[PDB]
């Protein structure tokens, strides 16, 4: 049963399928993720005030 | 009566007021400004409305 269930549980991660992802809206050190500097990304995620 | 104060106080996820980006313009777009006093010295009590 405990190899079973660790073998269910042995998916390391699901790949992101967006935006909306929930593990992008909550980012933690776990997963660290950033953009260069200025980049035209930077201009548009300066409006998005959500 | 048309300027009607308003009292705002940053201690909750309501408000994230945050400084202003020295580009040449007031701030990020759709935001309305403000205004807050800053203390200099423990002693004195001039503070610029910045």
């Amino acid at each position: 049963a405990n190899l079973a269930a660790f073998l269910v549980l042995d998916r390391p991660e699901e790949r992101i399928t967006g935006i909306n992802d929930p593990r992008l809206r909550n980012p933690s050190d776990k997963f660290i993720y950033a953009t260069v500097k200025q980049s035209s990304v930077d201009i548009y995620f300066r409006r998005q005030v959500c | 009566d048309n300027h009607l104060s308003i009292v705002t106080l940053e201690e909750a996820p309501f408000v994230i007021v945050e400084d202003i980006d020295p580009l040449t313009e007031t701030c990020v777009r759709n935001t309305v400004p403000c205004r807050k006093f800053v203390k200099i010295n423990n002693s004195t009590n001039e503070g610029m409305n910045v």
